[PDB]
RNA sequence: CGCGGGGUGGAGCAGCCCGGUAGCUCGUCGGGCUCAUAACCCGAAGGUCGUCGGUUCAAAUCCGGCCCCCGCAACCA
RNA sequence: CCUACGGGCAGGCGCCGAGGGUAGGGCCCGUGACUGGGGCGAAGUCGUAACAAGGUAGCUGUACCGGAAGGUGCGGCUG
RNA sequence: CACCUCGAUGUCGGCUCGUCGCAUCCUGGGGCUGAAGAAGGUCCCAAGGGUUGGGCUGUUCGCCCAUUAAAGCGGCACGCG
RNA sequence: UGCGAAUGCCGGCAUGAGUAACGAUAAAGAGGGUGAGAAUCCCUCUCGCCGUAAGCCCAAGGGUUCCUACGCAAUGGUCGUCAGCGUAGGGUUAGGCGGGACCUAAGGUGAAGCCGAAAGGCGUAGCCGAAGGGCAGCCGGUUAAUAUUCCGGCCCUUCCCGCAGGUGCGAUGGGGGGACGCUCUAGGCUAGGGGGACCGGAGCCAUGGACGAGCCCGGCCAGAAGCGCAGGGUGGGAGGUAGGCAAAUCCGCCUCCCAACAAGCUCUGCGUGGUGGGGAAGCCCGUACGGGUGACAACCCCCCGAAGCCAGGGAGCCAAGAAAAGCCUCUAAGCACAACCUGCGGGAACCCGUACCGCAAACCGACACAGGUGGGCGGGUGCAAGAGCACUCAGGCGCGCGGGAGAACCCUCGCCAAGGAACUCUGCAAGUUGGCCCCGUAACUUCGGGAGAAGGGGUGCUCCCUGGGGUGAUGAGCCCCGGGGAGCCGCAGUGAACAGGCUCUGGCGACUGUUUACCAAAAACACAGCUCUCUGCGAACUCGUAAGAGGAGGUAUAGGGAGCGACGCUUGCCCGGUGCCGGAAGGUCAAGGGGAGGGGUGCAAGCCCCGAACCGAAGCCCCGGUGAACGGCGGCCGUAACUAUAACGGUCCUAAGGUAGCGAAAUUCCUUGUCGGGUAAGUUCCGACCUGCACGAAAAGCGUAACGACCGGAGCGCUGUCUCGGCGAGGGACCCGGUGAAAUUGAACUGGCCGUGAAGAUGCGGCCUACCCGUGGCAGGACGAAAAGACCCCGUGGAGCUUUACUGC
RNA sequence: GGCGAGCUAGCCCUGGCCAGGGUGAAGCUGGGGUGAGACCCAGUGGAGGCCCGAACCGGUGGGGGAUGCAAACCCCUCGGA
RNA sequence: CGUGGUUCGUGGAGCCAUGGGGGAAUCUGGGCGGACCACCGCCUAAGGCUAAGUACUCCGGGUGACCGAUAGCGCACCAGU
């Protein structure tokens, strides 16, 4: 039955993308964390 | 004066419809002077701010006319009356002989034909708008504005009226349709007659639906929650309030006044 | 079994707290007014205070046991 | 089968049909825990409404109230 | 009373399947009788086998209806999830 | 720095075990081929299963899964020569299809501006934002694999430039327009489908008959201009003009004059059309798919016909139904050797997607998972209709372990003599009933209902006669609705499949609705409606530190909070306490004002400190009001000419002592109250009494038609629920081949009884019994498994909740 | 201090969907009716949180499943439509 | 008056800072030495700049009674995979 995940790619990009990463201070961080320990992958695809 | 249907189905029964003969041919509510798009909208930025709300028609806003000082002077005749859906009140159509069109929120009275006018001169008729001080003691007008030039403000709504009770300085002494007895400048622009469609007190909605047509959703009693979430909300199978009854922020509900004391406004008030 | 209150002329209640006074209304008895009754007025009578103890100089009153009356509780299971 | 056969009788099917069955209505009678008023029955209880301004003139339609008669409001009649 | 069990010993009633005891409900054998016969009373032996169908209530129990030779009382983690 | 325990951590390997399972009971069989190997790959034939799908096209998502060659270690629940798997190579073609060099929507972002300790929050215009608006391609063929993309045919839009002809041209600005709901719905058409005796077609005559107006197959598709057919759109002229934030010659408005019709103009739809292309059965080829022929195919009449199109059509209704651009018109700067408009001609026309899966083995569910997933198409026949049901077309499938066997037992099914709820907590379950037409139908009612009440009859086929409609002509055909009559057959004609059992009577809730996703669907919530209360509008109220926003572009016939909950009849008494409301007096009271009076130090001037009276708010006190505000609404004793009983009285208390109505109740402890009813028997049910442990009027009181997957009682019908079981079917269980888990597990060589033991012993004691080892079965025991008991206590453990607990904000 | 409304709840903008049958409100027309009316009766008409019933949305009772096909499923039955 | 800092938690509570209120002087002026006064002294507020000694280790070297693949960084290995 209806499970969680509905994936759709606008959403996600939306949600979770670089440039939204970018505006909140917040998320700005989850990219300065994320490079930092050297994600190879800043955010979704 | 107002529709009763027989009971062909529960609701039908003692439901209730409103009479739209006052309505000169209308429908197509005339673009231009409004519409307008309305924003259906039940919270402000983010949160429900205003309880229970939304759903319901579709809406179309009719931009109507509150100063009528606007047009000193210049008449004009009166073509439709027809429905407005953002308020108790229907609304008129009005052709000035300017060319321009306007809405006005229809009096009791105003038959399809009427040159209606606004200005210190004006006929007394129902219809015209003047200020207040030029209008005779103990008539009933409408729309009326609270500071001059600030638009109208007060009895809009089917079938609400104003007396002039008095003068007394540059105000004079009104009678709203609270009961209350306020002193309103005299440059206000009044409205002479009462709002009319005045049976609209009377209509029965009739089914819980019809309720939400209007854009009301279902309001639940505290009575009927957990503590968490209202002051009344416990028991174990219904338990009287146990305290004096109270909105789910706290404050008293039944008596406890709630006007801010200090207001300038106070002392150009005198009633209930 | 638990806890609290109570028992006072015939009825219903004070007095018990703070030791030493027994009081109120009704009723009962005698006398008036009335043709008469009632109402009304004038007079009087009647209690050992549930009981056995104990304390005190002295106990309705302070203490304890027993006898009754009424009320409250008896929950997790 | 009989004949005096292009016949009759037996016999067969069919309509109707007393009544039997199933179903649901109507009307009347009897009866029933209990319950409502009513009549009647020498000397039971409570008050005093009415009859004499009945000691608050009476009566009356209605309405509310009250152990009970009754009282009260509104209007009416005069008996 | 608080002894094993709270790093779990699932609690009433029914149903199913029983098994045991005897302080015997019936049937078998008896003594006594205030036992004429018939039918009973009371006590003794006896556990082979039997010990009904329904109404009410979750009930066990009990009341009741119709019968019956009788419509037994208990134990088994108030036998048995 | 020494391990055996920590339900320790990491890893390895065991037990259960060749055990359960191998994932829908739509179903298989044989021949042939390939290969080391074949139930499992290929081919043929036969059988079965989907067919409002289990077929087909689109959108998401997915991301090489597409196609071909080669291959099988692993993935595939078996096998595997096969594959969505491994290796390699190929494959996705657009000015017109979708999206972008267009528009705006909620929302986002945001010059100006506002606010916030910083981070940041808001915000006019603007910008961004789409499945909405705007916009030009239809059809056939070709590839192993793409195609409205390549090709072919016919058709089209925009940009640039030029030539002609026309005009005051010109816009981010003005106006028109775009531009709009729901239900019903007219006409005409189209998609789609059926029939034909007509046109085309390979063949076919079996098995008793048929050479026949036989059978079987097919009888279209796209298409400019013109033209028909249907429908939408719309008045024309003149003057005045102060409105549409400049200006208009435009639009608005006033007068007047002409048509009032679609006449005219315009637009779309359908038809026809040049041209283009398709084109069965069957037979042959060889598939792993398709190709040849049929053929020079034919290519036509009739009927049924949308929910689709003409489209902005029409009517009714109340809840009153986006924006912006494209478009057109108007003008302003500006320019008018410009520019625009029209026609023609040349040229120019970019970016992204396009494979494949897409109700699923390629998406969301760890899986080739019986689950979930939006739009469109979805043929035929019958059944009254229909997207229902049965069978079936096209198309697609037999669900990736098999073979046998024919036990118990389990699942899913069919049937049962007599009985018929006797079962049980309860008719749970299952049965009965069942579509359509006709007859018929009660109490009660809010007059609509109750109603499918109930209970009944009819239902197939054949022949005869016969009415009306649509289409054609008024006719035949064809399609539709019937009416009457004589017959035939079976156990039975809605002959299969889909298709209510019913009545009576209480409780609660009026009703449709909503809810604990995943143990509760309810008598709970909501609900129209009633009442109280607040709020005069920069409203109250809510969110926010703010700005601001919601309320509301609302205005008391409105908005907030609270209770009650359709409707009928009603809703009593207490304001002493608490809440709220009112009260210009008085009492108290903080800072502050005020300083009489005192003190510290100085030689002194001074400097500095304490401080009474008195003037100083709200709050509280205090005075009143208020009950659809929190709330409350008595005790003893006596009394009548049998007796009981108490209308009457006495007294104590109270703020006041419960009215109407109701009552063993969703409330009644005693209690299975008592009486009546129902039953052979009734702890329940119904009626009644009142002794109300502990009913009672907006946490409403009492009723109420209708409604209910609520809950209680009773009856009829019918039954495997039962007396009481039996038989039968299929899927498992069993045997054989292939693959092969799991909880659990101190170690085991793991018996009964009677004892004992930490009080329930395979493990101690005595006695008894007992050859070793499996298999199918049953669940009494291993205080069997699971879960560090949820109950209970304990911890100066946690957390949600409350208030006249404390203390704060 | 940050991450979540791709599940779920509510709201906002914009689209879509609901076979087929039944019942027959107003209004309209006609007839009766009256001084005029109310009203009556036909026909027409097509209203409704109206009825039956698929899709679709549900989740009533029961059985099966319970190391499942499934960390909510399956079958029969049932509610709205 | 309200608070912060200092060892200072209102304490006899200064000093330094300052949200609010009132509000000077310029050497004979001002601040300070722990309520306040005197005396005796210290120091020049309301403007600013200033190397070094000091902190740290992404990074490079050198050492080790530091580890030796369950250790040692999570990663000795194409691991923030
Ligand atoms: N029969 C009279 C009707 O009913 C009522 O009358 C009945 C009663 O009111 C009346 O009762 C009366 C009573 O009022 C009066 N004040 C006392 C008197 N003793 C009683 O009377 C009764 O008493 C005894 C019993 O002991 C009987 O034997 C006697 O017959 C009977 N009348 O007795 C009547 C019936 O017997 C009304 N009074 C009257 O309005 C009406 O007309
Ligand atoms: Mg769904
Ligand atoms: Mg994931
Ligand atoms: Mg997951
Ligand atoms: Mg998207
Ligand atoms: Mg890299
Ligand atoms: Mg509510
Ligand atoms: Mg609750
Ligand atoms: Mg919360
Ligand atoms: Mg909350
Ligand atoms: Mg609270
Ligand atoms: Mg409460
Ligand atoms: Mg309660
Ligand atoms: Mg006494
Ligand atoms: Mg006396
Ligand atoms: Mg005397
Ligand atoms: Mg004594
Ligand atoms: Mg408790
Ligand atoms: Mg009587
Ligand atoms: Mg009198
Ligand atoms: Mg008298
Ligand atoms: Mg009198
Ligand atoms: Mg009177
Ligand atoms: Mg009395
Ligand atoms: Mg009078
Ligand atoms: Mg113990
Ligand atoms: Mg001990
Ligand atoms: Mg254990
Ligand atoms: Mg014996
Ligand atoms: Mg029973
Ligand atoms: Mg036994
Ligand atoms: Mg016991
Ligand atoms: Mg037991
Ligand atoms: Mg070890
Ligand atoms: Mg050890
Ligand atoms: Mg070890
Ligand atoms: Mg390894
Ligand atoms: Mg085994
Ligand atoms: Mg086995
Ligand atoms: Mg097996
Ligand atoms: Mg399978
Ligand atoms: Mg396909
Ligand atoms: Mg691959
Ligand atoms: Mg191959
Ligand atoms: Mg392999
Ligand atoms: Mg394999
Ligand atoms: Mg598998
Ligand atoms: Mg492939
Ligand atoms: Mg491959
Ligand atoms: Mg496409
Ligand atoms: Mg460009
Ligand atoms: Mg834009
Ligand atoms: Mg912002
Ligand atoms: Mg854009
Ligand atoms: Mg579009
Ligand atoms: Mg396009
Ligand atoms: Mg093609
Ligand atoms: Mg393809
Ligand atoms: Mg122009
Ligand atoms: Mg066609
Ligand atoms: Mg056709
Ligand atoms: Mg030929
Ligand atoms: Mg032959
Ligand atoms: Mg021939
Ligand atoms: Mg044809
Ligand atoms: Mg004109
Ligand atoms: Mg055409
Ligand atoms: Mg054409
Ligand atoms: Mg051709
Ligand atoms: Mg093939
Ligand atoms: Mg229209
Ligand atoms: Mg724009
Ligand atoms: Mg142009
Ligand atoms: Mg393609
Ligand atoms: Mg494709
Ligand atoms: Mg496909
Ligand atoms: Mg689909
Ligand atoms: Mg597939
Ligand atoms: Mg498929
Ligand atoms: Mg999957
Ligand atoms: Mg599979
Ligand atoms: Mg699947
Ligand atoms: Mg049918
Ligand atoms: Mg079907
Ligand atoms: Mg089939
Ligand atoms: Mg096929
Ligand atoms: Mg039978
Ligand atoms: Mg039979
Ligand atoms: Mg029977
Ligand atoms: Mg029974
Ligand atoms: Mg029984
Ligand atoms: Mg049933
Ligand atoms: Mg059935
Ligand atoms: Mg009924
Ligand atoms: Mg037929
Ligand atoms: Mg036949
Ligand atoms: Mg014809
Ligand atoms: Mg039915
Ligand atoms: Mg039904
Ligand atoms: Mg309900
Ligand atoms: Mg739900
Ligand atoms: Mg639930
Ligand atoms: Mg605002
Ligand atoms: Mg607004
Ligand atoms: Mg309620
Ligand atoms: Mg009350
Ligand atoms: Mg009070
Ligand atoms: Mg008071
Ligand atoms: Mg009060
Ligand atoms: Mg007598
Ligand atoms: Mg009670
Ligand atoms: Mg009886
Ligand atoms: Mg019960
Ligand atoms: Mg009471
Ligand atoms: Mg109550
Ligand atoms: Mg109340
Ligand atoms: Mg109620
Ligand atoms: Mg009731
Ligand atoms: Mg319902
Ligand atoms: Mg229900
Ligand atoms: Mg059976
Ligand atoms: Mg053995
Ligand atoms: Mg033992
Ligand atoms: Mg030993
Ligand atoms: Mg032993
Ligand atoms: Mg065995
Ligand atoms: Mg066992
Ligand atoms: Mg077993
Ligand atoms: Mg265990
Ligand atoms: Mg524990
Ligand atoms: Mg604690
Ligand atoms: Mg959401
Ligand atoms: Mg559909
Ligand atoms: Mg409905
Ligand atoms: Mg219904
Ligand atoms: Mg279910
Ligand atoms: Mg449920
Ligand atoms: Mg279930
Ligand atoms: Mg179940
Ligand atoms: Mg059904
Ligand atoms: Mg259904
Ligand atoms: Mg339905
Ligand atoms: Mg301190
Ligand atoms: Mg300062
Ligand atoms: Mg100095
Ligand atoms: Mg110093
Ligand atoms: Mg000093
Ligand atoms: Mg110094
Ligand atoms: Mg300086
Ligand atoms: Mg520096
Ligand atoms: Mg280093
Ligand atoms: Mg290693
Ligand atoms: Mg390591
Ligand atoms: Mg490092
Ligand atoms: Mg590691
Ligand atoms: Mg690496």
């Amino acid at each position: 039955m209806k499970r969680t995940w509905q994936p759709n790619r606008r959403k996600r990009a939306k949600t979770h993308g670089f440039r939204a990463r970018m505006r909140t201070p917040g998320g700005r961080k989850v990219l300065k964390r994320r490079r930092q320990k050297g994600r190879w992958r800043l955010t979704p695809a | 004066a107002v529709k009763k249907f027989k009971p062909y189905t529960p609701s039908r029964r003692f439901m209730t419809v409103a009479d739209f003969s006052e309505i000169t041919k209308t429908e197509p509510e005339k673009s231009l002077v409004k519409p307008l798009k309305k924003t259906g909208g039940r919270n402000n930025q983010g949160r429900i701010t205003v309880r229970f709300r939304g759903g319901g028609h579709k809406r179309l806003y009719r931009i109507i006319d509150f100063k009528r000082w606007d047009k000193v002077g210049i008449p004009a005749k009166v073509a439709a009356i027809e429905y407005d859906p953002n308020r108790s009140a229907r609304i008129a159509l009005l052709h000035y002989v300017d060319g321009e069109k306007r809405y006005i929120i229809a009096p009791d009275g105003l038959q399809v034909g009427q040159q209606v006018v606004a200005g210190p001169d004006a006929p007394i008729q129902v219809g015209n708008a003047l200020p207040l001080r030029f209008i005779p003691v103990g008539t009933v007008v409408h729309a009326v504005e609270l500071e001059p030039k600030k638009g109208a403000k007060l009895a809009r709504a089917a079938g609400t009226s104003a007396q002039i009770q008095g003068r007394e300085g540059d105000y004079v002494i009104l009678r709203l349709p609270s009961g209350e007895l306020r002193k309103v400048h005299g440059e206000c622009y009044a409205t002479v007659g009462a709002v009319g469609n005045a049976d609209h007190k009377n209509i029965v909605l009739g089914k819980a639906g019809r309720s939400r047509w209007l854009g009301r959703r279902p309001h639940v009693r505290g009575a009927a929650m957990n503590p968490v979430d209202h002051p009344h909300g416990g028991g174990e199978g219904r338990a009287p309030r146990g305290r004096p009854p109270a909105s789910p922020w706290g404050w008293q509900t039944k008596g406890l006044k709630t006007r801010k004391r200090r207001k300038p406004s106070s002392r150009f008030i005198i009633a209930r």
